[PDB]
């Protein structure tokens, strides 16, 4: 019992459930009401289920009978049905014992969309054995299914299995109780800080815990039989593993790795600085947030003139924000087939949620959420479907469980005005074309890791380009070291050819100032004047 | 003995249509 | 002498390292895991594109470790009497378990594992179910190592990847340079080769080939010796003479037929028809034929300086001009020379009537091009697939509006961005969405104005290359003629 | 045949194609030729049904795995080759593909002649004209 | 008939098709009227649905193939010509393609006689002036 | 029925209308009454279900055949109807059931076992 | 109930029908009540099985077959409003619905369930009856 | 709002139809002005839309005997381009006009579940904000 960790209220109201029937029922046949007998687990995969079923069975000592969901069936005529009531008359008639169902979902599929006379004929045997339920047997009835809706709804009637218990994600608390649980008979060296890690464990939930420790251990003994009894998983050891893994649920939906720093977004800083208040406070001061008895909001949407850096500063949020980050694009969602945009929108949503905290980032909501004047015409037929969803999906949120949408689009004028009121997402940030300090600010973020000449003015370039967009910024700056390129192949195979009949180890060590300024001949503003007019249209009307 | 049974039916599609605005 | 050793596979060293870690050391030296406290993970998955070598690796740790290995194909647990899948799982776990200490190798999950939602099959949902019993729960598993291979690890059920069922993930992806270096050294060490060859000249043209693409360009290049020295040697099915059948010999010429031949067998889809066409072909437009060639061997060729620089290459480019300028045919030129793979794509050809499956199109195609990459995609039209939104009152959906959003995405997003080149080639750049026209997509605007006397003097002559003509015959008089002409005229 | 190996029962078509290929193994080096695998091999990807990707799973592994083939080449043919996985248009399950297609004058010729071996003719027939004035017949 | 071979289950329809074909080939050089192609084949490209490519697959392999037909002949019909694959189109399967299509003013006349003759009428009837009056009445 | 008889799984609905022309055909000589054949009707060239034309195609082979029975149909729109089965043999003959004087009948026929200007819009 | 109408036999789900509206109109003009329709009646266009299907065919024939001699009426209780057959929301069957959206009753519950145990002896359950409110059953 | 007339007809048709289902009850038309706007003239596609949406509008409501007792309320704060048409006796012909008391009531209301300073006086924020709504 002392094994399985962080769930303390719902393994107090299993103890209560399994020993107050199986311990002294005299107080319970006293007070007059029988404690039921089937008991229901409920929660995402590796939350817990079969350890706490296991720690129950042990700590209680009562006699116990596995039915493995699967394993329920056989090959000769009619040997299911007989299967489970020998199992059920054993378990009654040796002790007062505990039955464990695993994967019921695998025998009670439902009364509905459920074929296989023979598996709607095991399934009505298996409601009626359960129907059964005599307390003068004192047996208990344990369900551990992962699918807790696609359940058949008859099993769920009173008499059997009416008890259920949500195992849901653990807490902090849960968190680092499980790692001081898992890290006990691990050496670990002195520096480790299991608060810290499991503070730092946002969106870990269970078994990941302990894959994070697997693979600490594993690092650590591959950094060390590289180069015996001076074995120790250290705290970077265990930052590494941390920093390889990510949360379990979340694995298919993990984006590939592209780094970006809060410092290579050149400008911004107001606009980056509001984000990560916005995305850290709420996260960070629970006290303040109780205290004060106000929801935060839980979404925002970036607009303005395209190249601006929407999505850089999507892609810095992602990874610099300690929680999870799923990116969406705008047609990734929709499907050809009937149902599956939705099912996949609520697939998305729902992994949202259980890993909380987590960010979507709805890149191109013009094409998610777009308004759909057209109504008369008659097409898809499905724009308004996926519309609804998205909307009852974002003002659906609990404010448990915080889990904040940020989104981005080019033309917010498509952008349905349903989606851009409050609760759903409220907060609205511009992002404006670049003043003078600010394209400075990105001119040097972007050439950070580029080596240049001593002399090199970059205020003069800044201050020449005054319309260019921080795409333009960009161009100016791939230009000048693609020339530099070409100077320093044309100065090497002259070199090379000499040779074969000098410059030194690097004929252009730097990006020449003459360089830059042959490169920038051949730059021009991104972005024209009417759509920065209607983008300060749009802005000063909203 | 019994034995059990392999069939897939079918499914739906939503197509999209273009039309002409006078 | 067959049997593959644990060297055969080459250009995925890290990986090697890693599943020979997993399944050696809790056997070779249980010791130090019992020494540090906690088990080792017990569960691995191969996933990558088809032809990269996780069935090689598969027989590799069968050959090389000494342990008991069962062999488990996908679809060949299912049965058809009632309930027996779930019987042949547990009988083959039971033996695994039961005889020794063992490595299960389960090739093709992907088509076990339906993620058990939308999947619909009783059976298929009960072998499921049995196979996520046996692999956890009561008594999981004692001393037994599962390894998988899948194609499209998405289609697993979510339960199968939580750790203490499969631990760890192994991506088997394309190989670089040098793993395609290390490839061509395993796969030529046995045959016979003419001393004139260059395995490195052959890896670097090698541009998306992966393992057996590789060994599919060896085996062509051996049959095209054969087929050229089985010329001069008559049938005579009775024997070969000695002469012959030894002193072969492996020439580079074969070897450059056969890359000329072969393409990645991704791409095999999509591979452009036959053109013939060269940089001598195109008259005039001289400064804009360097910028190109240039801008695209730079980063194929010369990647250490753009790594001592730090910055990334241009990767998009827009031709715009009046119709019959030589847009198509500098595409046509950039195909047949340009060392990159091409996929030539029309304006409206990825235009579908379902719902999504423009879009989704879209997305295959910038799939298939950042996979075998580095490629270059020519957008022929761009005017037609990308129009300014909210253009049209009435609309399929707003299917145009999707697709170009779908386009700025694909081409500017949340991806690695490695190395894919966007030529688009319009005649009326107008209809062009400003986002699209924004530098990090497509950023070099390149203007194909008329020509001038010099330039259609250049033309005439690059178009009258192949012909006889009378040598009396000027052709300065049909230039200084010719003013406001095209080349098409 | 293409659709010959489908059955009813669950875990039957696959038993037929790995008793197709055992028997072709068992006996001496043989030559398979599979024709019309457009219905077959879906591409398993847009296809929805479970015993569709079961049965193109089977016969990938049943092709290319280890053990996988021992002195036995395999032939296909179809009439739309894109239409299939591209998992079988990969070297060692289908190494090369061959494009038959529109025969040119000689090749026209060629079929007349072959065609007109074993029936009578006149002498005033030549089938030369018939080639030259013959354009877009395939054979 | 064009609906009653195809079922539900998995590979039964192309069961169908081949007992069809079996047992008239064993029994002998025979007929076989096939009503409504248009609902058998799709082309393939425009039908979703599996379980029609390969009944189309499962048809053309028995009209074409390895030894396919021998001293039986195929007839069919379907409203659409149009609306069937292109691979059925071609010698060897479906050589010719005969329209019986609406008659002339004397095909009338004939219709009108061939069912006059067992009923019974009076004497004043004219069948001239009726079917030279009915220009587009059919059949 | 139209909608009772049409389902998702492939010949199926083919398989009962089958099934009830043999049971129509084998004990006597009955009337059978299909109704709402528009929705199993599509034209065969605006839908998109091949269920629809095969289905179409079904009651072409079971209705064109038959012997001594005849069969009755049931529409709203007319137009929606394959010209095949507008054809002689299996439609071909065209009853158009749509006044006061009729609405006073039902009034009439409808009151035996137990108003006509004032319900002008009633159907019946 | 709903479930309950399945047996081993092929179509035996019919016979039970007919047999329990048989024993309805033989024994007395009674009532019958028909627990959790939303099994019997999947609504006819989402399900896909055959048997169900023809239990409904048989519900509506049995439902449709009672003269006036019978004097039998039928009552029906259902969860959600809209998984309904309107072939069997149709005129002749089932059109007399009512919407049930007291104290009184969830008094008499409480005085009838917690009557059989040790309870107290300051307890008013007016107080729990007046403070409960959407309970039911 | 839809594209034209049909389904933003046919949407105000069932929204009414909902109404007379659901009687007696209460149509809250909020931003009466932006669908009305007074349809006048505007030759195009939004115009043609705007007066479908006002005829359905008008044969709508005016079509509402004493029985079935509905109850439409609008709200706005430009009164002037609401539609004459609209405003006429027999469909519409209340005009209420719409202070200190409701915004400290409104502010009470606001700080209802909030910890705030015992030493502080909404009075003042009452009497220096004149012309505020509740929004801000
Ligand atoms: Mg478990
Ligand atoms: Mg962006
Ligand atoms: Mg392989
Ligand atoms: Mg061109
Ligand atoms: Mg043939």
């Amino acid at each position: 019992y002392d094994d399985i960790g962080g769930c303390r209220k719902q393994m107090a109201q299993i103890r209560e459930m399994v020993e107050l029937p199986l311990r002294h029922p005299q107080l319970f046949k006293a007070i007059g009401i029988k404690p039921p007998r089937g008991v229901l687990m409920y929660g995402p995969p590796g939350t817990g289920k079969t350890l706490m079923a296991r720690a129950v069975a042990n700590e209680t000592g009562a006699f116990f009978f596995l039915i493995n969901g699967p394993e329920v069936m056989s090959k000769m005529a009619g040997e299911s049905e007989s299967n489970l009531r020998k199992a059920f008359e054993e378990a009654e008639k040796n002790a007062p014992a505990i039955i464990f169902i695993d994967e019921i979902d695998s025998i009670a599929p439902k009364r509905d969309k459920t074929n296989g006379e023979v598996e709607r004929r095991v399934v009505s045997q298996l409601l009626t054995l359960m129907d059964g339920m005599k307390a003068r047997s004192n047996v208990v009835v344990i369900a551990a299914t992962n699918r807790p809706n696609s359940i058949d709804p008859a099993l769920r009637r009173f008499g059997r299995f009416d008890r259920e218990v949500d195992i849901g994600i653990p807490d902090a608390t849960g968190r680092l109780e499980v790692l001081r649980i898992h890290t006990k008979n691990m050496k670990l060296a002195d520096d480790v800080d299991l608060e810290a890690l499991a503070a730092e464990t946002h969106g870990y939930v269970g078994a990941d815990i302990a894959s994070l420790c697997s693979e600490a251990a594993m690092q650590q003994i591959r950094e060390k039989m590289d180069l015996l009894d001076s074995l120790g998983v250290t705290m970077d050891n265990f930052r590494f593993a941390l920093g390889n893994s990510n949360p379990s649920a979340l694995r298919e939906t993990v984006v590939e790795s592209v780094n970006v720093t809060w410092d290579d977004v050149g400008g911004l800083d107001e606009i980056k600085e509001e984000l990560k208040e916005t995305v850290e406070y709420p996260v960070l001061h629970p006290d303040q947030y109780t205290k004060f008895g106000l929801s935060p909001s839980k979404g925002v949407l970036f607009y303005g003139p395209p190249g601006t850096g929407k999505t850089l500063l999507a892609k810095a949020v992602a990874t610099e924000v300690s929680a999870n980050f799923i990116s969406v694009k705008g047609p990734e969602l929709l499907s050809m087939w009937y149902g599956e945009s939705e099912s996949n929108i609520r697939d998305i949503f729902d992994k949202a949620r259980a890993a909380a905290p987590t960010v979507v980032f709805l890149d191109e909501l013009d094409s998610i959420a777009k308004a759909r004047g057209g109504s008369l015409g008659d097409a898809g037929g499905a724009s308004d479907r996926v519309v609804n969803q998205l909307l009852t999906e974002m003002d659906g949120m609990n404010a448990k469980k915080n889990v904040f949408v940020i989104g981005a689009t080019n033309r917010p004028d498509q952008i349905d005005p349903a989606i851009l009121r409050p609760g759903r997402l409220d907060q609205l940030i511009y992002v404006p074309l670049p003043d003078e300090n600010a394209r400075l600010s990105i001119l040097n973020a972007q050439l950070r890791k580029t080596p240049l000449e001593p002399g090199l003015e970059l205020t003069a370039i800044a201050k020449a380009t005054q319309g260019f967009s921080g795409a333009d910024l960009l161009y100016i700056v791939q230009r000048a070291a693609k020339y530099a390129i070409k100077d320093s192949i044309e100065a090497h195979r002259q070199h090379e050819a000499e040779k074969e009949v000098e410059p030194e180890v690097d004929p252009v060590p730097y990006i020449t100032k003459e360089h830059f300024a042959e490169a920038m001949k051949t730059a021009k503003r991104s972005v024209s004047d009417a759509e920065l007019r209607r983008y300060e249209a749009y802005s000063q009307q909203m | 003995a019994a034995a059990a049974a392999a069939a897939a039916a079918a499914a739906a599609a939503v197509a999209v249509a273009v039309a002409v605005a006078a | 002498m067959n049997e593959v050793g644990y060297d055969d596979i080459g250009g995925c060293r890290k990986q090697m390292a890693q599943i020979r870690e997993m399944v050696e050391l809790p056997l070779r030296h249980p010791q130090l895991f019992k020494a540090i406290g906690i088990k080792p993970p017990r569960g691995v998955l191969m996933y990558g594109p088809p032809g990269t070598g996780k069935t090689l690796m598969a027989r590799a740790v069968a050959n090389e470790t000494g342990a008991f290995f069962f062999l488990i194909n996908g679809p060949e647990v299912m049965s058809k009497m009632a309930g027996e899948s779930e019987s042949n799982l547990r009988k083959a776990f039971e033996e695994a378990e039961k005889n020794a200490p063992a490595i299960i190798f389960i090739d093709e999950i992907d088509s076990i594992a339906p993620k058990r939602d939308k999947t619909n099959g009783e059976v298929e949902r009960r072998v499921v179910s049995q196979l996520l019993t046996l692999m956890d729960g009561m008594k999981a598993r004692s001393n037994v190592v599962v390894i998988a291979a899948t194609n499209r690890p998405n289609s697993i059920d979510p339960a199968l990847r939580r750790f203490g069922r499969f631990d760890r993930e192994v991506d088997i992806g394309i190989p670089d340079a040098t793993g395609r270096l290390e490839v061509l050294r395993i796969h030529t060490k046995n045959m016979k080769l003419a001393d004139d060859v260059d395995l490195e000249a052959l890896a670097a043209e090698t541009h998306g080939y992966v393992g057996a693409d590789i060994a599919s360009l060896c085996s062509e290049a051996a049959m095209q010796q054969i087929r050229e020295k089985m010329d001069l040697i008559d049938l005579d099915e009775d024997e070969i003479d000695a002469e012959v059948l030894d002193s072969l010999g492996v020439t580079m010429d074969n070897f450059r037929f056969a890359l000329g031949n072969s393409n990645p067998s991704a791409l095999r889809e999509t591979v452009v028809e036959s053109v013939n066409v060269t940089w001598d072909d195109v008259g005039g437009l001289d400064e804009i034929k360097e910028e190109l060639k240039e801008t695209v061997e730079y980063p194929v060729l010369h990647p250490d300086q753009y790594t001592k620089f730090g910055l990334s290459p241009s990767k998009g480019v827009l031709f715009y001009g009046p119709p019959g300028t030589g847009k198509t045919l500098l595409a046509k030129a950039v195909a047949t020379e340009v060392s990159a793979n091409f996929i030539s794509v029309k304006g409206p050809e990825l235009l579908s009537m379902w719902y999504g499956e423009s879009e989704s199109n879209i997305r295959d195609i910038f799939d298939k091009a950042r996979a075998a990459a580095p490629t270059v995609v020519f957008l022929d039209e761009l005017d037609s697939i990308a129009k300014a939104r909210g253009g049209s009152l009435g609309d399929a959906g707003g299917a145009s509006d999707r697709v170009v959003n779908q386009l700025l995405t694909e081409m500017d997003g949340m991806n690695a961005k490695k190395n894919v080149f966007v030529i688009g080639a319009t005649n009326r750049p107008d209809q062009i969405d400003p986002a699209i026209l924004r530098p990090g997509r497509l950023d070099q605007l390149i203007y194909v104005p008329l020509p001038d006397e010099n330039a259609r003097l250049s033309i005439l002559n690059a178009q009258l290359r192949k012909t006889p003509l009378e040598p009396g015959l000027e052709l300065t008089a049909i230039a200084k003629a010719t003013q406001g002409f095209s080349g098409a005229d």
